[PDB]
């Protein structure tokens, strides 16, 4: 699993002030997972929670990610990424 | 009307200096000229307007000699579209044309690679611009390697090459050949260098037939804009040389067809041009046959040579041209030559040079052009020679005179209507309606030519379908344009190939029989009788359905007058209709693949009869038709599935009309020796082992009428009940159980309802014991190796439960129970919430009909007033239930209601958790937004905990529910609706959720079933308590499976979940939980994972667990 | 030797003819002058399957080009590869269909219908044995939406005996803005039921959002969803093309793939994904391209292959793989014990193994599919074909030209149908 494990950093365009997070989650993971976990960690509600992911390879650019039954490896999703949530 | 994109285009002309480095914004740029540039291919004279300033901003570009190579063949792309839009012949009018910008253009030109192929387009378009150049009234003598010997060269070099830029060459070489400076020196040069290159080149190589190809094109250019007393001396020796050639046994289309060009051209260059060489005999020869061609576009090329030709040639000479140009109708050709012909002789009276001496002749012959279709297989062809006589007809118009045509009007207006409605092709139709239009505008001679017209327009003979049931009316109106029409039908369409042209046929005969019975009765079914003995298969059926709508006709129109049906036809005729029967069983015909068609040709003629009151009654006629339905009902599974619907419901029909007219021995009565004997063979072939006997058997019994069910209804419901009911034999029975209560429900419709009647009609003895067969179908769930065919089952369930319901209401409302209907509701409520898409709109539509249903309004509707408001009428047509999108969101708030809670629930469960994706997106979608509002109130969820809880206890080891229940159970614990109850320890809701998840997780062995397991697990860790440690331990059992890929997904689960709940492990403890479960093969062999799980246990608190 | 006649129809279809040609070619080893000059015996043994031996040893296509506008036909004729195509199999007119499906298939394109069978017919009449045609166009359109009906319905009367397959390219909102798509998809989709064998679905949607997240290009144009196309069309006809232990011909094929008679459509894919310009930077393995193949993002369609049954499967492995290695590969994913198993990849596969590797790649595989998730792309346009149906918008040009509503309620309902039967089947039992 070690392989398979992705770093990514979580940003804050809205709230610059928060500190920008960095975790390591599983390639074989559902968006949907990742909605409730942000839902309990900011404490923000789930619908109200529109994500998008920017490679570092593709700057200037921002994919959002309406579908929640896909995983993130079919977003491209690679080591290194920053994922944006915005409410 | 207008160009609209040209406040972008000026633009996108203003971005081509920046995006010409870039690779991808060229690409867009052009793609968006292109796309900006394509909407008017059809409108090409509404960009004039713009072709002014529009060029200016391109050539300007190119001209500035400070640009790069990229921006002028930028340029040179957008001029090469805006040319292909609008046309190089009205484009390059607007291209320079000062003695000042030749040598600027050959230098251009000149600076150019032809092996470049993406710079295809300055190559193609740079060499059109040299000929603008060209047309200045100077000297090259004067602008001074020479001017000329450049252009010469540069034409050479071009006219051999394989690209677009090759006919640029062609109307370039046409422009600077032709001039009296260069028509004194170029031309000699030229025209020894076309000779060597086609008495060189040969038709083998792809390089030879190109600079063929070329060279035919330039001559054939120069020969048409060249002086005639110029070219004159050199047409000889160029016909000699494409004559040794032998182009026609050639190959090549283009090639002919170049040829045949050049050769007209040099044959119009021998004469004068005035209001013969013996050179001129061998032009035509190479002439005629060319009509003979296989392809349509070299015949379509020699019909204007032959045209041009005919004209500039004497009137003896004019006349031979004509005479051996009939000859191509000779019976020993084929179809391309008579469209040749056609052709020829279309381009020779437009031009005013056929003779009246020729009218017996031509018009002998165009009158067999118009209905051309000779079968030359499966398909029949001639659609090429009938389009062609539409032409030849408009061209009467401008070459006889009234006065020439009057003998002849007679029977071109007629042909002309009836090639113009009954055709199969809407061109051909359109094409004979400008004819008929044009002749009348000019000659005016035609019956009624102004009133023919106004119906009968270009925006009318398009529906082909309307034709026949519209205009052929109208036209046959008029006594000019009824036997004939009527006697085209009969013989041609109604013996035609097609099946629909022999039932449209049939249908517009039923019309006009209307207008015309005493020559439909007297003349046509006579002819129609006798067809019927036609070995021909699509002959028998025609000569059948026209007997059949012509009888239906005259038994309507007698009808009126309350006269008999016999008045109009003779007793010969009726002898006929008779033996029609005896004629078909004798000789076999109900075998092979027409036997099919024969039966349903007689099925619809015995249907006609029957409903038509004919003197058969009492007859073996009437026999030999009940032993063909019956036959027919009996052999069911031979027949095609592609057209086995048609015969089972034409033969239920056919059987209901005879024994609704025949079968019958006084008023209210029928006659007893038949009763006792249909009934019973019926009762005793539904309990056929062949599925489809039963299917064909059950609803020619339900469609018998009510005088004949009287007495035996009792046991005829007994007999459709026992189909109803499922046994361990009739399994995968469900067409055969569909069509049982498709005849219950006809026989509840037919019957009506009557009090104190239990045998006669339906009455409260034995509606109880419908609605319990109706209501026990509907469970149904089947599923066989096909599919999920027990939906089919439940289609017909549907239906016969509404229909019923308001047969009623429509009478004795009194008789609905309360229970019953409340049971009928929650069934339609479920079966209108299931994934389906086309059986979920049919549930919906039928809801809605049986809410909205107020007259009388149907009694025992539960939340009568809530259901109304949350589905109002407005709502019916305007929602669209087959999408999930415009369902779920107004499906999804029946939850609010008690009654609508359990079955709604049960029902969206299946769509919840399915296969299908975008079903499951929006339900889920649909859910949450009810669930948000019953979210605080604790009442509600715990109902909503109860209900799912009890209907998962319901369908238990269920593998039709479970997994659908158990897959959205995870997604509503990962959206977090169970908030509340996390904040007790202990939750008895939890703990027997629990305990039914271990029970359907007992001994899984499937994957899928087994994924759901484990997601439902460890998202059930949220709970607190003893739910939480349990639930744990549960995971641990799935990290030792019998397989890696269920190892592997428990411990991607447990680690998402380490995750997503901070609270569930101490943080003095979680990086190592952590750190085990990311370096830890979990596919690995089982005595290496054994030690992981103990580790992993032996922190997380969880027991060892025990083998 | 068995013949196959290809044609192409309207812009996208020719586009995407031409760069198949051209890979094909190019993988085969012949030069844009027609000669060949490959380094391979295997490259001659099935040519003639889809090029004819003229006089000089050259080697001529088999395309017949077909365009109402004259755009595409002059870039066709002068691209890196126009000199091969016969110059006498092109036919077009001057104004095309105006995105309306009533005038390329009643009032336009049938108005060279006629041109095109000539053509089509004399180029078969040189083959020994015609074995089934072929059709490239795109659902988008009249000319490629109405010819191709047309043709279509005109050849089976005179060719019952004919395989008829097609690569239709299932049009998107995001690729382009027209609305009169719907309506020329639905009626595209009726005549392609009734009167065809097998259908290769290629959505534009699928290939928009690789370009767009795979390839991470800017503005992903036509030529890198032309590119992807072609080559997956090379990856699927690399049995009809090459030799090799399993012989599947065109109609043993489509009985092998198609066991229902309206059911036909694939899911068609190709892995690895790359794009223009450079090409080599990774080398994958058999377990990564198995792994890859069976991904939905490796797919040219908008679908899940796992949510759904599975019909029939296929794959064809293009490199110095064995079947052997391949078979012990096969025999390993179909099994839960198994390592490394998956779910999604069924049983009763049919499995290839070729010799020569694609162009600027040692190795490849492609996938040729059908999943019932290919109904998703039949209810996507459903929707869009019935909020602007009860409106009745646009429907005047059609009712002009001569079509009227029964053609298009017949339509919905054969849509209809077909997605109820499509989900019907998706519930079925595996044993
Ligand atoms: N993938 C792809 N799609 C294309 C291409 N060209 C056009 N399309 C799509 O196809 C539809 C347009 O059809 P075309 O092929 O351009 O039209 P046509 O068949 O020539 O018909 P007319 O418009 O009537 O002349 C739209 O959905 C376009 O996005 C292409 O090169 N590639
Ligand atoms: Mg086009």
């Amino acid at each position: 699993l070690k392989n398979q494990l992705l770093t990514l950093k979580i940003k804050y365009p809205h709230q610059l002030d928060q500190k920008v997070l960095e975790k390591q989650l599983p390639g074989s993971m559902t968006i949907q997972k990742v909605k409730g976990l942000l839902s309990r960690l900011l404490k923000v509600p789930v619908s109200d929670l529109l994500l998008s992911y920017e490679s570092p390879k593709k700057p200037g650019r921002e994919i959002e990610l309406e579908n929640d039954l896909k995983s993130l490896q079919f977003y491209s999703v690679e080591n290194g990424d920053c994922l944006l949530v915005r409410w | 009307e207008a160009f609209g994109e040209s406040a972008e285009t000026r633009a996108l002309l203003g971005r081509l200096r920046e995006v010409h480095g870039g690779g991808a914004e060229r690409e867009v740029a052009l793609e968006r000229f292109r796309v900006i540039m394509d909407k008017y291919q059809e409108q090409p004279h509404l960009l004039d307007p713009h072709l002014e300033w529009m060029m200016n901003l391109l050539l300007d570009i190119v001209q500035d000699q400070t640009s790069p190579a990229s921006l002028v063949h930028l340029a040179f792309k957008f001029l090469y579209i805006i040319t292909k839009v609008r046309g190089y012949k009205t484009f390059l009018r607007l291209f320079p044309h000062e003695v000042a910008d030749v040598e600027p253009v050959l230098d251009l030109v000149t600076i150019q690679n032809p092996k470049d192929h993406e710079a295809w387009e300055t190559r193609y378009m740079l060499l059109l611009w040299l000929s603008v150049t060209c047309l200045i009234p100077f000297d090259f003598s004067r602008l001074d390697m020479s001017i000329m010997d450049r252009i010469l060269q540069i034409a050479e070099s071009y006219l051999i090459v394989s690209d677009k830029a090759r006919d640029a060459a062609a109307v370039l070489v046409s422009r600077f050949i032709t001039r009296p400076d260069v028509k004194q020196s170029k031309m000699a040069e030229f025209l020894d260098w076309s000779l060597c290159n086609l008495a060189r080149s040969s038709f083998q190589t792809m390089q030879g037939v190109i600079t063929m190809d070329g060279t035919l094109q330039a001559l054939a250019q120069i020969f048409k804009h060249g002086k005639r007393e110029d070219c004159l001396p050199y047409a000889a020796t160029v016909l000699r040389c494409l004559d040794g050639c032998r182009l026609p046994e050639s190959n090549q289309t283009l090639l002919r067809k170049l040829g045949v060009k050049l050769v007209q051209r040099l044959g119009l260059t021998f004469l004068k041009p005035k209001v013969v060489p013996e050179g001129v005999e061998r032009v035509i020869e190479q002439l005629l046959v060319g009509l003979k061609d296989k392809d349509t576009v070299v015949r379509w090329s020699a019909a204007k040579g032959i045209g041009r030709m005919a004209g500039r040639l004497p009137r003896a000479l004019a006349d031979d041209v004509v005479g051996s140009v009939l000859d191509c109708f000779s019976f020993q050709e084929t179809d391309k030559a008579w469209h040749g012909g056609c052709l020829a002789l279309a381009e020779l009276g437009r031009r005013g040079l056929l003779l009246p001496s020729r009218l017996v002749d031509v018009v002998a012959v165009i009158l067999k052009a118009l209905t051309y279709d000779e079968k030359r297989g499966a398909c029949s062809v001639g659609t090429n020679v009938r389009d062609a006589a539409c032409y030849v007809c408009w061209a009467f118009a401008r070459a006889y005179e009234p006065q020439e045509l009057k003998p002849f009007v007679t029977a071109i207006s007629s042909a002309l209507v009836i090639a113009a409605v009954f055709d199969r092709d809407i061109n051909c139709r359109r094409a004979a309606s400008a004819a008929f239009q044009e002749n009348v505008g000019r000659q005016g001679t035609f019956p009624h030519g102004i009133d023919i017209l106004t119906t009968a327009d270009y925006f009318a003979v398009g529906n082909r379908s309307n034709c026949f049931l519209v205009i052929s009316v109208f036209i046959a109106g008029f006594p000019e344009y009824t036997q004939p029409m009527i006697d085209h039908l009969v013989t041609m369409k109604i013996s035609h190939w097609d099946g629909v042209i022999r039932e449209l046929a049939a249908r517009a005969l039923h019309n006009l029989a209307q207008q015309a019975p005493e020559f439909s009765a007297t003349q046509v079914f006579p002819r129609l009788l006798s067809m019927t003995l036609s070995p021909d298969l699509h002959m028998r059926h025609g000569s059948i359905l026209a007997c059949a709508e012509v009888a239906y006709a005259l038994y309507k129109l007698a009808a009126q007058e309350n006269r008999p049906v016999t008045d109009h036809l003779d007793e010969q005729a009726v002898q006929g209709l008779k033996q029609i029967h005896q004629q078909l069983y004798d000789r076999q015909l109900y075998r092979g693949l027409g036997g099919q068609l024969m039966r349903q040709a007689v099925c619809v003629l015995i249907e006609k009869l029957s409903l038509s009151k004919m003197p058969f009654r009492g007859d073996t006629v009437i026999d030999g038709w009940q032993w063909l339905i019956n036959d027919t009902l009996r052999h069911l599974h031979l027949i095609s599935s592609h057209s086995r619907q048609q015969m089972k419901d034409a033969a239920v029909s056919a059987l209901a009309a005879l024994c609704s007219e025949y079968y019958m021995k006084e008023p209210g009565e029928a006659d007893p020796a038949i009763q006792e004997e249909l009934i019973t063979q019926y009762l005793a072939e539904l309990r056929n082992p062949e599925e489809m006997t039963r299917c064909g058997f059950s609803l020619a019994l339900g469609a018998l009428p009510g005088f004949l069910l009287k007495g035996r209804l009792q046991q005829v419901l007994t007999g459709l009940r026992a189909v109803t009911h499922t046994s361990p034999e009739d399994v995968s029975f469900a067409e055969s159980r569909r069509d049982g209560l498709k005849a219950i429900a006809r026989i509840c419709q037919t019957v009506g309802v009557k009090a104190g009647a239990p045998d006669e009609a339906v009455c409260g003895e034995n509606v109880s014991q419908i609605y319990c067969a109706l209501l026990g179908c509907m469970d149904d769930y089947t599923t066989d190796s096909r599919g999920d065919v027990g939906t089919w089952v439940r289609k017909a369930a549907m239906t016969s439960l509404m229909d019923l319901t308001l047969l009623l209401a429509r009478s004795q409302p009194e008789l609905i129970e309360a229970h019953t209907c409340e049971r009928i509701m929650c069934c339609v409520a479920q079966q209108a919430s299931e994934k389906i898409d086309r059986f979920r709109a049919h549930a919906a539509s039928v809801f809605l009909t049986l809410l909205h249903f107020d007259s009388p309004p149907i009694p025992h509707v539960p939340h009568r007033g809530e259901l109304e408001k949350l589905f109002p009428r407005s709502d019916v047509a305007s929602v669209n239930w087959s999408a999930p999108s415009q369902a779920f969101p107004r499906i999804t708030q029946l939850l609010g209601l008690p009654t609508y809670r359990y079955h709604v629930l049960l029902g969206l469960v299946v769509s919840l958790g399915g296969l299908t994706e975008s079903t499951i997106r929006h339900s889920t979608q649909s859910l949450f937004e009810y669930m948000k509002g019953i979210q605080s109130d604790p009442q509600a969820l715990g109902s909503f905990s109860g209900t799912l809880l009890q209907i998962f206890e319901d369908n238990l080891l269920n593998e039709r529910v479970s997994v659908p229940l158990l897959k959205t159970l995870d997604h509503v614990l990962t959206h977090g609706c169970f908030d509340i109850f996390t904040t007790e320890e202990d939750h008895p809701f939890a703990v027997k959720l629990l305990a039914l998840c271990k029970k359907e997780i007992k001994n899984s062995k499937d994957i899928q079933k087994l994924l759901s397991g484990i997601a439902v697990f460890c998202e059930m860790v949220q709970f607190p308590g003893d739910v939480r440690r349990q639930a744990l331990l549960q995971l641990c059992l799935l990290l030792c499976h019998r397989f890696p890929l269920i190892r592997k997904t428990t411990a991607s689960q447990v680690y998402e979940t380490l995750l997503t709940y901070s609270d569930v492990v101490g943080a003095d403890v979680l990086d190592e939980v952590v750190t085990v479960l990311s370096d830890t093969a979990w596919d690995a062999e089982l005595a290496v994972v054994r030690e992981q799980r103990n580790r992993l246990c032996d922190l997380l608190g969880v027991p060892r667990p025990q083998l | 030797m068995r013949e196959i006649v290809h044609i192409q129809a309207g812009q996208c279809g020719n586009q995407i003819g031409a760069k198949f040609w051209e890979v094909i070619s190019d993988e085969h080893g012949i030069d844009p002058t027609g000669t060949y000059h490959g380094d391979s015996d295997l490259q001659l043994d099935r040519i003639s399957v889809y090029y004819n031996e003229a006089t000089g040893g050259k080697y001529v296509p088999r395309a017949i080009l077909v365009d109402l506008e004259p755009g595409t036909m002059d870039s066709v004729r002068s691209g890196p590869f126009g000199q091969i195509f016969r110059p006498d199999n092109f036919v077009f007119g001057q104004s095309g269909a105006g995105n309306n499906w009533a005038k390329g298939h009643y009032t336009e394109g049938a108005e060279l219908v006629d041109s095109v069978l000539d053509v089509v017919r004399k180029e078969a009449e040189s083959c020994d044995c015609l074995q089934g045609f072929q059709l490239t166009h795109s659902l988008g359109g009249g000319t490629g939406s109405g010819m191709g009906t047309l043709l279509i319905s005109k050849i089976r009367e005179e060719y019952p005996d004919r395989i008829m397959n097609t690569f239709s390219v299932v049009p998107s909102p995001k690729v382009s803005d027209t609305v009169v798509e719907p309506y020329n998809a639905t009626l595209s989709v009726h005549q392609l039921v009734e009167n065809t064998d097998e259908t290769y679905c290629i959505d534009n949607e699928a290939l928009y959002d690789i370009c767009f997240r795979t390839l991470k290009l800017t503005t992903p144009t036509y030529g890198d969803l032309n590119h992807l196309v072609s080559a997956t069309m090379s990856g699927v006809t690399t049995c009809l093309r090459f030799p090799g232990q399993l012989n599947a011909d065109l109609r043993k094929l489509a009985v092998n793939m198609v066991p229902f008679p309206r059911l036909h459509f694939f899911m068609p894919g190709f892995a690895p994904l790359t794009s223009r310009g450079s090409q080599q930077y990774r080398a994958l393995t058999v377990p990564e391209l198995t792994q890859q193949v069976f991904d939905a993002k490796n797919m040219m369609a908008a679908c899940d292959p796992r949510h759904g049954r599975y019909l029939t499967v296929a794959a064809v492995f293009r490199g110095r793989m064995s079947m052997k290695e391949v078979d012990e590969q096969m025999l390993n994913v179909q099994n839960k014990n198994s390592s490394y198993f998956v779910e999604w990849i069924p049983n009763n596969v049919k499995t290839a193994v070729c010799d020569i590797p694609p162009r600027g790649l040692k190795m490849a595989v492609t996938f040729i599919g059908n999943s019932t998730a290919i109904q998703e792309l039949f209810k996507r346009i459903s929707e869009q074909f019935t909020a602007m149906f009860r409106r009745k918008a646009f429907l005047h040009w059609y009712t002009g030209e001569g079509m009227d509503e029964m053609e298009f309620t017949e339509a919905e309902s054969n849509m209809n149908d077909l997605v109820s039967e499509y989900q019907q089947y998706q519930d079925a039992t595996a044993e």
